[PDB]
């Protein structure tokens, strides 16, 4: 209301092109034909004309921004031409669908009615559905920001309501010592995953208390989780759909770290609930007799007690309980009851990052992942801090290091004042930042991740280390995580291809010649598992096709394979190989049946004047090379075609593309981008010290044109290469694409997930600057030099000669 | 000095800073009261706490920015015209504003109650302008356990402190103790901590605030508490795992801290004749004062004696030595530069032609099936490399000082390093400790090649596994014990991952040495030296009191190869062997 009277020249101009379009309209309906339509002379300049005044009136109009911003907390995580296309399209309410992954943990749509004027409900990006106990109406004509705060409210509201339905269904449950696995299933269907996974903390933790309460009881409470254990893996070992499989398998890893913390507890004698070896464990308690249903679960630990903030979260995944996450979560657990900021720290690839997210979903809390670059000012940080206070989420500020010192102890004095008015909360509360005062929710948290010594970053100020409580963190359980990772996926002997899989890559790293673009640690690990639980999957499928055993081990090494094999150097492979044949004495091997992309392939590389092998031909090395680099395209999302300049790397992965459109039908667009040719700031986007309004770098404008799909850019194939070489300037502000988050975070705040048609690839030569945090998230192709033989590009030569005549039958 | 201006010449040094009286008498108003601090420590929470104290109010400012400069200019101005205090964050960042902070400084005149207080890190870039004209004063941590404890507690408030129960008084002594001994241990690296961690107040104040919390949680506001209710398996937890556990790496640094933590937050629950340590072997013992109160235990630290060993701390008397050695003649160094106020490559071509005598050539020993002879093969290969590029670039040299050859641009950067004494990026390719000189690192290489000729004779003639290598110096000794576990594997038909190590003093490694310990048939005994060499290590790869022990590849101990199991004698004690800093190196 009242924009008549705030900006009187852009309403002129509103008007204005609005006659203007309201002339377009009609001469548009006059004639329905194109070409009466096109008849029309100076269409191309009224449009021009019209264009450029719509830019100049969005332009001066993003002051109202901040003031809507200002009324709804989760209104600072958008951008501004996203925020301006939600205001304008209130009314539409169907197109703001896909822009609720932004505002929202993982609300990626919601549920409306065929009126359109009621929400039904909500929906994640895995289909998963909540439905409203008591949907918000629309019919009322409200405004945006009051049913979007209604909405959430009935969603908190609603996520609660099924939580205490589900843990009386799961007390009901657990009083017998059988149990039946098709009523088990039904509530697995019937309730959300967090919230299966909720109940069974619950009930375990009440079982373990009354217990404790009071040898015999404890020894039935292991009993019981021993047998719901076996449960879970006879149900899983058998086929399910996909969502429930997820669920299962977040089941089995939180119900075999409930069995592994009983155990530890029932070795030790324990009498009493105050006990610390019982009181240092995480804790759930329910009350059911509590009013409010907002607060009837708490979440406790070492004199730390937490509130459930019922976000929705989705499916996503769930760590593996390891020693080294429990300590993390105690000491990450008492920085937050002390009102102090957390900050793990060590070698990248330890597990920092998720692991603080997985703290935040344990406590339902909405957590925001960001890659912090040298480019991040004050007034970002200001602007992001206060769009945190405002919502009540977490921050989990990545790279922290790379913050050139100046500004770094400048944040730290905003840090200072969030601590100080969370005190004050801890005893209408507000604090100063950007020289305003803000409310400041008591869900406050803000967790630093860093790597020192990666690359010569920046190091923190004492004033700002004061701030923060340490956490290193540089082993993980390797073993435990594979043996959890693998009996969740569903295997017979999971405890020995663990115990044969985590000490064959300790062995593998140490063993193999020292390259700058090798991984074999936690990050390779799991892409291995991942892989292998994928290939046994498609392996039961085609066995079923025409229970039954399955080789494992066989799995395993085929997984193995397919994701460590690419990545070495020809003298590496017999050492690998030796490897594996001394850790699995019957390994065997196999490979091929890619009898379609191969001759699809010998027909394109005859077609654009290339060489063809069958394997042991000429061109052999370099087609199974292109088989290599398609197996990692289907089972990685970073690819990395490292190698010296001339052995073959860019018509690899051109023939790659062509021969890939060929079979699947849909069309291969590649971008291919210089990250040298122009600075990182002309890549990545500019930032205003005047006017905080942010520009599209190459890249980032790239990247919103595949999202915004104007064109139909997410129905075909995306490929975006950076051939040039690497080095940490640039390339650490993609460490949060090519992780699990697969999103790139800008200094202006917003969030720009990543589709999942598109892949990001490098054609780099040599890996001797970029750092591990890089090498670890990509999966290396290495392209040797013996590759492209001297006769190929002979061949070539001459056939280009024979072909394609000079002056473009003919002399 | 003390027989020269009388015994308590020195004797404030020791005792805390009284910031207080300092600020308030000798400090002229326009004289910013500089404040410098070694990286680690940070000073600002003692103006925080002496403001409070004052019942001042301060604008605190973090420089670095340019609202934060606009900030500190007005927040200065205001105070100026009224008479308030203005505190300026880690001003280092930033010479080219103290400048002209320094300049309108002097062209000021101030109110008389007003100090501006300046925090930066010791740093060059500090414009000596403002450091003349400030009042220097720099925060270091402090020197001794008995200056160590008195700043605990002088930090700490007598209000904190004389809560109910009365058992908090032993416990935050307790604390205090055991802070002191553990930042005390900082400064004989790399044997009191493998590494150089900040063992700072923040974790004292947290270590404060946790005792308190479960203290009151225990008591229900009694007077008193029996020792055995104490929550001593909660604090001991805590501390190991959250406060001063936080920023340990490794696992030898965390058995440290939990035998440390084990060793004292017990007191046989409160019992008299408590020994803390042992600070002399022969009839002298350190013990837990008898008292209650905060002002005995504070009379009890102050009658510590001045004298201090590093046996106080667990570490052995000799950790001292060489540092009190190299301090000595720094001091030395020091005094001898006050009275001081009051053709080249000639002999660099002589000494590129006295070096290259001692390398003479390698051979290279190619289709084996044994992990041992691939590796050795790869280890001889990329020695062959290093000789050949090395040999060649010393060539070069001594063409371009004396012969035929003008100097390129890598010809020049590598004179300029050979000149300076410094290893060349290009040359140091295996691990080299803490940038060893160009003096030692030949003398390495010859002995690196000398061996890497002895394996490849012994290639030349199973024939293999009957050699003695020496563990330092192979370019990467992990990859030969895996070698040799691949080996022994492959040989008996086992499985690599159920397969565990012996040692004995099949496999013979040599240049293994002890650090503070000797062997004596296999049974590890305490020793005053500071190193003993171990004459050979037998190795046996087996699938089925004692201690553990880490095999460090360098004096550094920055890096960990494996650990090996020695037998305990039967009168030592293993908090003893892992508290003294015993491990094992392979080179020297
Ligand atoms: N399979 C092949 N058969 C015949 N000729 C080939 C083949 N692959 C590549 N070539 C020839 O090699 C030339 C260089 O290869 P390509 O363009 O792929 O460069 P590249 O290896 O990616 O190098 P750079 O890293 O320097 O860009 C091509 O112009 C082509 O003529
Ligand atoms: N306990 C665990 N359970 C399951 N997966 C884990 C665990 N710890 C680490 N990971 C995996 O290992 C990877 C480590 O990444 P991480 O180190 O968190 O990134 P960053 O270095 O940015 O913090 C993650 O992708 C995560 O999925
Ligand atoms: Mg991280
Ligand atoms: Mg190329």
């Amino acid at each position: 209301a009242d924009i008549k009277h705030l900006l009187p020249v852009e309403t002129q101009r509103f008007q204005s092109i609005s006659t203007e379009f309201l002339a377009l309209m009609k001469k548009v309906s006059k004639s329905p034909l194109v070409m009466d339509v096109l008849n029309i002379q100076g269409v191309q300049r009224s449009l021009e004309r019209l264009a450029d005044l719509l830019g100049k009136i969005q332009k001066a109009l993003g002051e109202y921004l901040e003031r809507e911003r200002s009324s709804f907390p989760r209104f600072y995580f958008v951008g501004d031409e996203d925020l301006l296309e939600i205001i304008g399209n209130s009314k539409n309410v169907a197109k703001l669908q896909k822009h609720f992954k932004k505002m929202f943990a993982g609300v990626s749509s919601i549920i409306l009615n065929e009126d359109n004027s009621v929400v039904l409900g909500i929906s994640s990006r895995e289909g998963e559905e909540v439905m409203f106990k008591t949907p918000v109406s629309i019919t009322e004509h409200p405004k945006i920001n009051e049913w979007l705060t209604l909405v959430e409210k009935e969603m908190r509201v609603t996520l609660a309501k099924l939580l205490a339905e589900s843990v009386t269904e799961v007390e009901i449950f657990g009083k017998a010592t059988s149990i039946d696995p098709n009523t088990y299933i039904t509530w697995i269907d019937k309730y959300q995953a967090q919230l299966v996974v909720l109940s069974a903390q619950i009930a375990w933790s009440e079982n373990v208390e009354t217990a404790l309460s009071s040898a015999a009881p404890l020894h039935s409470v292991l009993s019981n989780v021993e047998v719901t254990l076996n449960v879970l893996a006879d149900s899983v070992l058998m086929e399910q759909p996909p969502l429930r499989r997820r669920k299962l398998e977040h089941l089995i890893t939180e119900l075999v770290h409930q069995r592994d913390v009983t155990r530890s507890l029932i070795k030790s004698k324990i009498d009493n609930a105050k006990s610390f070896e019982w009181l240092s464990q995480m804790r759930f308690y329910f009350d059911p007799k509590q009013t409010d249903v907002l607060q009837q679960l708490s979440i406790q630990m070492a004199n730390a007690k937490f509130n459930y903030g019922f976000e929705y979260l989705g499916v996503q995944d769930k760590l593996v309980q390891t020693p080294l996450t429990d300590r993390c979560y105690l000491t990450m657990t008492q920085a937050l009851e002390a009102r102090l900021g957390g900050s793990p720290f060590g070698p990248a690839g330890t597990g920092k990052t998720e692991s603080v997210k997985a703290l935040g979903h344990q406590l339902g809390r909405f957590v925001l992942v960001f890659n912090c670059d040298e480019t991040f000012d004050f007034q970002a940080m200001g602007r992001i801090f206060v769009g945190l206070c405002q919502v009540g989420a977490w921050g989990c500020f990545d790279e922290f290091n790379r913050l050139e010192e100046r500004m770094l102890s400048a944040v730290s004095q905003q840090v200072q004042c969030i601590q100080e008015a969370l005190r004050e909360h801890s005893n209408p509360i507000t604090c100063e930042l950007l020289n305003k005062q803000v409310k400041v929710s008591p869900d406050m948290a803000i967790f630093i991740t860093m790597n020192p010594g990666y690359a010569g970053r920046s190091n923190l100020p004492d004033n700002l280390k004061k701030l923060f409580r340490s956490l290193a963190m540089t082993k993980p359980d390797r073993q435990l995580i594979a043996q959890v990772m693998l009996y969740s996926q569903g295997f017979r002997t999971a405890e020995v291809l663990a115990n044969k899989i985590v000490p064959f890559f300790k062995l593998c790293d140490e063993q193999l010649s020292s390259q700058s673009h090798y991984d074999f640690g936690l990050r390779a690990l799991k892409s291995v598992l991942v892989s292998a639980g994928n290939v046994k999957r498609e392996r039961i499928q085609k066995i079923k096709r025409e229970a039954e055993n399955l080789p494992e081990q066989e799995i395993l090494i085929q997984s193995v394979c397919e994701t460590m094999v690419p990545k070495l150097v020809a003298e590496d492979i017999p050492l690998l190989f030796s490897l594996l044949s001394d850790v699995f004495p019957g390994v065997q091997y196999h490979r091929g049946e890619m009898t379609a992309l191969r001759e699809e392939l010998k027909k394109v590389c005859q077609e654009m004047y290339l060489t063809y092998g069958d394997g042991e031909e000429v061109g052999g090395m370099w087609v199974e090379k292109v088989l290599q680099l398609y197996q990692i395209t289907q089972i990685n999302h970073g690819l990395m075609m490292v190698g010296p300049s001339g052995s073959g790397k860019s018509m690899a992965w051109r023939v790659l593309l062509k021969a890939l459109e060929r079979l699947e039908g849909v069309e291969g667009v590649a971008h291919i981008i210089d990250p040298k040719a122009i600075s990182k700031d002309h890549l990545y986007g500019t930032l205003d010290p005047n006017t905080r309004e942010w520009t599209d770098g190459l890249f980032t404008h790239v990247l919103r044109k595949i999202i915004d799909s104007v064109r139909g850019e997410l129905q075909k194939r995306q490929w975006i290469v950076f051939d040039g070489d690497v080095d940490p300037e640039w390339v650490e502000n993609l460490n949060s694409v090519l992780d699990d988050n697969k999103l790139l975070t800008l200094p202006n705040g917003e969030r720009l997930s990543l589709p999942p048609n598109v892949r990001i690839m490098f054609e780099v030569q040599d890996l001797k600057y970029a750092t591990l945090a890089t090498v670890s998230r990509c999966g290396m192709v290495w392209f040797s030099e013996d590759v492209l033989s001297t006769d190929m590009i002979f061949n070539n030569f001459l056939a280009r000669l024979r072909s394609i005549p000079l002056d473009e039958a003919s002399p | 000095v003390s027989t020269n201006l009388g015994e308590s010449f020195m004797s404030i040094m020791e005792q805390p800073l009284d910031l207080t009286h300092i600020v308030g008498t000798e400090v002229k108003p326009n004289t910013p009261v500089l404040m410098c601090s070694v990286p680690g420590y940070d000073a600002s929470g003692h103006v925080e706490d002496l403001a409070a104290e004052q019942n001042t109010q301060i604008t605190s400012i973090a420089i670095g920015s340019a609202e934060g400069f606009n900030q500190a200019d007005k927040a200065i101005n205001t105070a100026v015209k009224s008479g308030r205090w203005v505190m300026l964050k880690n001003v280092h960042l930033a010479p080219g504003w103290l400048m002209q902070l320094e300049k309108k400084l002097h062209s000021l005149q101030p109110h008389a109650c007003f100090r501006l207080f300046l925090t930066m890190e010791i740093n060059p870039k500090v414009p000596v302008n403002l450091l003349r004209a400030g009042r220097i004063f720099v925060f270091e941590p402090p020197p001794g356990v008995k200056a160590n404890m008195l700043r605990t507690f002088s930090s700490i408030p007598v209000s904190r402190i004389c809560k109910s129960p009365n058992e908090r008084a032993r416990l935050y002594f307790l604390l205090a103790w055991f802070h002191a001994i553990i930042q005390e241990r900082l400064r004989y690296a790399p044997l009191g901590w493998s590494k150089k961690y900040e063992f700072g107040e923040s974790d004292l104040r947290s270590a404060c605030d946790t005792v308190d919390t479960w203290l009151d949680d225990t008591a229900k506001g009694r007077q008193n508490i029996s020792p055995d209710k104490i929550p001593w398996s909660a604090l001991k937890t805590l501390m190991a795992q959250s406060i001063y556990g936080g920023r340990v790496d490794n696992e030898f640094d965390q058995r440290l801290l939990n035998t440390f933590l084990e060793r004292l937050f017990t007191t046989r629950s409160f019992d008299s004749e408590f020994k803390l340590a042992c600070k002399v072997d022969g009839h002298k013992d350190i013990q837990m004062p008898d008292g209650i109160r905060r002002e005995e235990f504070v009379q009890w630290v102050e009658l510590l004696p001045d004298t201090q060993t590093p046996s106080w701390l667990g570490l052995p008397n000799n950790a001292e030595r060489v540092l009190l050695t190299t301090q000595g003649v720094d001091m030395i160094s020091k005094m001898l530069k006050m009275q001081m106020l009051e053709t080249l490559h000639t002999t660099a071509s002589n000494w590129l032609h006295l070096i290259p005598q001692t390398l003479s050539h390698l051979k290279r020993t190619e289709n084996i099936k044994d992990p041992l002879f691939r590796f050795f093969e790869r280890e001889v290969k990329m020695g062959a490399k290093l000789l050949q590029d090395v040999r060649q670039d010393l060539a070069d040299v001594v063409q371009v000082c004396e012969g035929k050859k003008k100097q390129t641009n890598y010809l020049r950067t590598l004179i300029n390093e050979l000149v300076k004494g410094i290893l060349p990026r290009s040359w140091s390719h295996y691990t080299v400790p803490a940038g060893m000189t160009v003096i030692q690192w030949v003398s390495d290489f010859s002995e690196r090649i000398k061996q890497l000729q002895n394996i490849s004779l012994a290639a030349a003639s199973k024939e293999l596994k009957n050699i003695h290598v020496c563990l330092g110096g192979l370019f990467v000794p992990e990859a030969y014990i895996t070698a040799t576990r691949q080996y022994v594997a492959q040989a008996n038909s086992w499985s690599l991952e159920e397969l565990c190590l012996e040692v004995n003093v099949s496999f013979g490694v040599t240049g293994l040495k002890l650090q503070g310990a000797t062997c004596n048939n296999n049974k590890l005994s305490l020793s005053n030296a500071i190193s003993t060499a171990l004459p050979l290590t037998q190795l046996r790869w087996v699938k089925q009191s004692v201690v553990t022990l880490p095999v460090y590849l360098n004096f550094t101990r920055a890096d960990l190869i494996f650990t090996v199991d020695f037998e305990i004698a039967t009168k030592e004690d293993p908090r003893s062997f892992y508290e003294r800093g015993v491990a094992v190196l392979c080179t020297e």
